[PDB]
């Protein structure tokens, strides 16, 4: 038994239709479910039994089949839809569905972009954490760069991203440049480099060690 | 469904209905009408009750939910059960409810409960399978397709 | 109706671990328990099944004689026995509930309805370590009215932990490549309120025990 779902992810703006669609290997199940999971969230159910709408869940969301495919529709999405959604084959060895993640579109927005030097407690245990933080941005693709005395760093700093926002709908990106203390404090400028669709020119956020 | 004596199975009446579920209650329907697909049924035996009675399970969804008789006030119930029909062919007294007499009227058949006697599977009237105490509304028909 | 699961920690390759599902507000003679776990950033994958008025179970081939799931019904409570752990184990583990019977009156097509928060298992020769806690600092440099502050939670193993403040930006920890997480949460907070109000981040890491205070204090 299988259940094929598609797409594997799209986006789609605040009211919308969505579809989603699982297809069944076996033509006699029909018992099909629908779930919803958020962010940090245990999933939710939404359609059961193929088209039944479970007790809570907004009138927007509906569920149908034909032949062994099963669809999954939201008639205007809305910010709060944004989730995976997987599908499931209830009986015995029980199934999913690889999930669809639903994206919401919105306008351009850009990241307001902040830098955090090290605290004196990181520097005394023998390493520097250069925090920059990009707020309440869309889309979710941006480009950071570390510039250290005007030197791009590169294998040194990881990137965070949260999950899109459920009311706003924009995405937050915090990147962490980690040196020794030595390191840190042989060099003045500190610099994080932010390129957006949301900025005409590249910003940048800098810090001088004094 | 893969078993000992083990086959699939589509149900109808006396009038070329079938059976199909609709959240979990079964019911009588046009096989070819886009709103009723069939349940496609296996049928297995119960080798501990008396052969001569054709003892036999019930599985909806090609086995994986079982037709079972349950007494309550309101007299006895057909259910569907999250039971799959290779565990009732494992055995045991509590087999006896998901089993089904099939009793032979010439080429139809009557589908009487092992746990509820005297009770027989009943097509509606009016367009929910039920149980009731020969008649065309308790007889049925097996085709393999 | 609520379900709670425990159990979950690290646990070395070969390992043992038991984890429990503990049910309220309904019946276990009328339901179905089942375990479904989630790798991180993966999909759904159901593990196993137990009728607890049947005794029926049912198990995903990817864990047949490895795991053995029970219940007892007097305490209202499923086990999931998990034996022979490997790495791809690796997972956050639910329960969750169906209603056995097409006639019962919450009965939902035999779909979960219910289900619990989970709890996270990690199968890894690594050993456990609480996190380091640092201050991310308002200034001039996190000021647009607004001012961001907040924590750097550091070199910590197994996952989770939980950041508590008392504007959310809640990033997903990351793993660094020592094998450690480190994550960093964010809150935003009006510029009138320094001075008036000192901040505090509450870490809590449960494996090793970890339980810090650190104030966020500007500049």
């Amino acid at each position: 038994i299988q259940m094929t779902q598609s797409p594997s992810s799209l986006s789609a703006s605040v009211g919308d239709r969505v579809t989603i669609t699982c297809r069944a290997s076996q033509s006699y199940y029909s018992y099909v479910a629908w779930y919803q999971q958020k962010p940090g969230k245990a999933p939710k159910l939404l359609i059961y039994s193929a088209s039944s709408l479970y007790s809570g869940v907004p009138s927007r969301f509906s569920g149908s089949r034909s032949g062994t495919d099963f669809t999954l529709t939201i008639s205007s999405l809305q910010p709060e839809d944004f989730a995976t959604y997987y599908c499931q084959q209830v009986f015995a060895p029980i199934t999913f569905g690889q999930g669809t993640k639903v994206e919401i579109k919105r306008t351009v927005a850009a990241p307001s972009v902040f830098i955090f030097p090290p605290s004196d407690s990181q520097l005394k245990s023998g390493t520097a954490s250069v925090v920059c933080l990009l707020n309440n941005f869309y889309p979710r693709e941006a480009k950071v760069q570390w510039k250290v005395d005007n030197a791009l760093q590169s294998g040194n700093s990881q990137e965070s991203v949260t999950e899109q926002d459920s009311k706003d709908s924009t995405y937050s990106l915090s990147s962490t440049l980690t040196l020794s203390k030595a390191d840190y404090e042989k060099h003045k400028v500190y610099a994080c480099e932010v390129t957006h669709q949301g900025l005409s020119s590249p910003v940048t956020k800098s810090f001088n060690r004094g | 469904c893969s078993l000992p004596m083990a086959r699939y199975y589509i149900i109808k009446d006396a009038h070329q209905k079938a059976l199909y579920t609709r959240n979990g209650q079964l019911l009588l329907g046009d096989p070819d009408s886009d709103n009723y697909s069939p349940e496609k049924v296996c049928i297995l035996p119960n080798r501990g009750l008396d052969r001569s009675k054709v003892p036999i399970f019930l599985g909806m969804q090609g086995g994986s939910c079982c037709l079972a008789c349950v007494k309550t006030r309101e007299g006895p119930l057909l259910q569907l059960e999250d039971v799959n029909i290779e565990d009732l062919y494992k055995g045991g007294e509590q087999t006896t409810r998901f089993t089904f007499f099939q009793r032979s009227l010439g080429s139809a058949f009557r589908l009487e409960a092992a746990a509820c006697p005297g009770w027989f599977l009943c097509g509606p009237a009016e367009p929910p399978v039920q149980l009731t105490k020969p008649s065309t509304h308790t007889e049925f028909y097996f085709e393999m397709s | 109706v609520q379900l709670v699961e425990s159990g979950g920690g690290l646990v070395q390759p070969g390992g043992s671990l038991r984890l429990s599902c503990a049910a309220s507000g309904f019946s276990f003679s009328s339901s179905s328990i089942h375990w479904v776990r989630q790798a991180p950033g993966k999909g759904l994958e159901w593990v196993a099944s137990i009728s607890p008025y049947y005794s029926y179970t049912s198990y995903a081939d990817s864990v047949k004689g490895r795991f053995t799931i029970s219940a007892d019904t007097s305490k209202n409570t499923a086990y999931l026995q998990m034996n022979s752990l490997r790495a791809e184990d690796t997972a956050v583990y639910y329960c969750a509930r169906t209603v056995r019977g097409s006639k019962k009156p919450y009965f939902s097509g035999w779909a979960m309805d219910y289900w619990g928060q989970g709890t996270l298992v990690t199968v890894s020769s690594a050993s456990t370590k609480g996190p380091s806690v640092f201050p991310l600092a308002p200034s001039s440099k996190s000021t647009s009215g607004t001012a961001a502050l907040g924590c750097l939670v550091k070199d910590y193993f197994p996952e989770p932990v939980t950041v508590s403040w008392n504007g959310v930006h809640t990033f997903p920890a990351v793993l660094q490549s020592s094998g450690l997480y480190s994550l960093s949460r964010v809150v935003t907070v009006p510029s009138s309120s320094l001075g008036t109000q000192t901040y505090i981040c509450n870490v809590n890491h449960k494996p090793s025990n970890t339980k810090v205070d650190k104030k966020v204090e500007p500049k």
